RNA sequence: GUGGGAGAGGGUGGUGGAAUUCCCGGAGUAGCGGUGAAAUGCGCAGAUACCGGGAGGAACGCCGAUGGCGAAGGCAGCCACCUGGUCCACCCGUGACGCUGAGGCGCGAAAGCGUGGGGAGCAAACCGGAUUAGAUACCCGGGUAGUCCACGCCCUAAACGAUGCGCGCUAGGUCUCUGGGUCUCCUGGGGGCCGAAGCUAACGCGUUAAGCGCGCCGCCUGGGGAGUACGGCCGCAAGGC
């Protein structure tokens, strides 16, 4: 109980999970979700649906906050990041700007052998 | 094939080696902080080699960004 | 059909009512290639539409039709290396297919004694939204849409 | 010699941002992670996701390329210092001072060894979870030496263009890097592609020769046994010649 009425939205979108959290303008989480606060468990948490659910149940938790507009901020690459943009967009939460802020690192550490052939 | 407009064509006279000219730098980067390639830019070998390390220079004295982040995706 | 597309066959209008929506219903009651007997069947079943109901005969069978039309199915996809219900949607023509298959097959599950009597029975409570053939058309629409998480393995 | 030029060539010191991890705080709740699917694992001692601050180690995204430099190995943020090679123009100086090179000497990726330090990420060995007929594997969760630094060893390789060095001669076209010039183009050095003559068993090579010649060094003489044995030399050892 906080009455934001406007906030950001990140999102986290990896190949196994995708998972959202809605923050104030300042970055402080209010309410979140994921594929694993819905029903799925395994690996449909890495599924657009999945990831529609899970955009959905947070935004309509964000909702008791009474909360209007949002700024998305989409955080890697993943199957379901552009499904959980598509369900944030329309779902009663205005949503005023879409970001993407993966962070890339300028070759700094050495990947795990899933990751290599590259720096 | 970036047939928009070259930055090079774009642009006047100016000295590719002055690394405190913001203005004209930012010309050179993309949406993002990146440099952008020669496609882009419409310079030469040893042009872009010069514009390389001043945009490093000026990106260091912290006139031009190491990285932005992209909008209206 | 690999070479080609298949056209659908078109079937003769009905003798009685002029549909050939009759006809293929006919011609799904049909057993051993007896028409005049599956005729006799549709025919008494229609008699026996009225004086259990004041509406024509068509509209019920039409409306029944309509309520057993599945609007998703569920195939089977082989996707690494495992097999999955994927979701879709269902052409006009095996909506058709389906529902009048269904309708005769859950028609002879009646306790009813002669076919007639079970067909008619099976066309009305599918009219008025219940039977086995509903049962059918919920079960098909509830596999698919249970698993909506598949949807993106559309094809 | 003079005057210019390009370069991740090397050494030393300093310095920047992104990211990973960890610590502190805020906010916040039931899972995160991971896979073909899972489980170990981590999470109510509050994780994952988010914001801010701090520490540390390592590697430099875009530029970036089929590019550049070096004798090879190899070299990639930025700045400064020290320093090597090289190319061009002038036609200035010396006046055959040249080429090659058995020995010798020095350099020599990675891994490995010694002493000290460092240790974020990764990760042999190893501890587990899976898979499997079994799985001393591939897949998943951890993890030590190591990877990093200083100094000293080690001398190996698909150390590759599988092509020793130098010089001269023998059609061109095209792309490119770098100079000079009467700057459509010409001329010189380097990096590629296609091709004259010619060569090759063929594939292919073809002014960057595998063509035509000359000089000098290295090496080959059927396969296995075998880069093994013995001997010698070198090495702390592994081991190398
Ligand atoms: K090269
Ligand atoms: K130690
Ligand atoms: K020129
Ligand atoms: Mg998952
Ligand atoms: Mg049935
Ligand atoms: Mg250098
Ligand atoms: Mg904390
Ligand atoms: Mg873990
Ligand atoms: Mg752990
Ligand atoms: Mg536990
Ligand atoms: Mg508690
Ligand atoms: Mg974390
Ligand atoms: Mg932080
Ligand atoms: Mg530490
Ligand atoms: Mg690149
Ligand atoms: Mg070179
Ligand atoms: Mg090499
Ligand atoms: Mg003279
Ligand atoms: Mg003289
Ligand atoms: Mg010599
Ligand atoms: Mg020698
Ligand atoms: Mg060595
Ligand atoms: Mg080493
Ligand atoms: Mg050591
Ligand atoms: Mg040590
Ligand atoms: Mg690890
Ligand atoms: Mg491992
Ligand atoms: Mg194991
Ligand atoms: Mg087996
Ligand atoms: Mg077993
Ligand atoms: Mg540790
Ligand atoms: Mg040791
Ligand atoms: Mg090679
Ligand atoms: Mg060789
Ligand atoms: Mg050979
Ligand atoms: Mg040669
Ligand atoms: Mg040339
Ligand atoms: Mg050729
Ligand atoms: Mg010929
Ligand atoms: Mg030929
Ligand atoms: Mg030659
Ligand atoms: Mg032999
Ligand atoms: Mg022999
Ligand atoms: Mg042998
Ligand atoms: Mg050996
Ligand atoms: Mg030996
Ligand atoms: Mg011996
Ligand atoms: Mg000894
Ligand atoms: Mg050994
Ligand atoms: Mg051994």
């Amino acid at each position: 109980k906080r009455q934001v009425a406007s906030g950001r939205a990140y999102i986290h979108a990896s190949y196994n999970n995708t998972i959202v959290t809605i923050t104030d303008p300042d970055g402080n989480p209010i309410t979140w979700s994921s594929g694993g606060v819905i029903g799925y468990k395994g690996s449909r948490k890495g599924t657009p649906y999945a990831a529609q659910l899970a955009a959905l149940d947070a935004a309509k938790k964000a909702m008791a906050y009474g909360m209007q507009s949002v700024d998305v901020i989409v955080r890697g690459t993943g199957a379901g990041r552009e499904q959980a943009i598509r369900a944030l967009q329309a779902s009663g939460l205005q949503v005023k700007s879409i970001v993407d802020d993966t962070p890339v690192p300028h070759n700094g550490c050495r990947p795990k052998k899933k990751f290599r052939k590259a720096s | 094939p970036s047939r928009k407009a070259k930055v090079k064509a774009t642009l006047g006279e100016f000295d590719l080696r002055d690394y405190r000219n913001v203005e004209v730098l930012k010309r050179f980067l993309s949406e993002t902080g990146k440099i952008l390639p020669r496609r882009r830019t419409g310079l030469s070998a040893k042009e872009q080699r010069i514009l390389a390390k001043t945009i490093k220079r000026a990106r260091i004295l912290g006139l031009l960004p190491f990285t932005e982040k992209l909008v209206r995706k | 059909a690999r070479r080609r597309r298949a056209e659908v066959r078109q079937l003769q209008p009905d003798l009685v009512y002029g549909d050939v929506l009759v006809t293929a219903f006919i011609n799904k009651i049909m057993r051993d290639g007896k028409k005049n007997l599956a005729a006799r069947i549709f025919y008494d079943a229609c008699k026996i539409i009225q004086e259990k109901t004041g509406q024509e005969p068509l509209k019920v069978f039409k409306q029944a039709v309509e309520n057993v039309k599945p609007r998703m199915e569920v195939r089977s996809r082989r996707v690494g290396g495992a097999n999955y219900q994927v979701p879709m949607e269902v052409s006009p023509r095996r909506q058709q297919s389906l529902a009048l298959r269904w309708l005769v097959q859950a028609a002879n599950q009646r306790p009813e004694r002669r076919a007639a009597v079970r067909i008619a029975h099976e066309l009305m409570d599918a009219a008025e939204g219940k039977g086995g053939a509903v049962k059918k058309k919920e079960d098909v629409e509830r596999m698919a849409e249970a698993n909506r998480a598949y949807a993106h393995y559309r094809w």
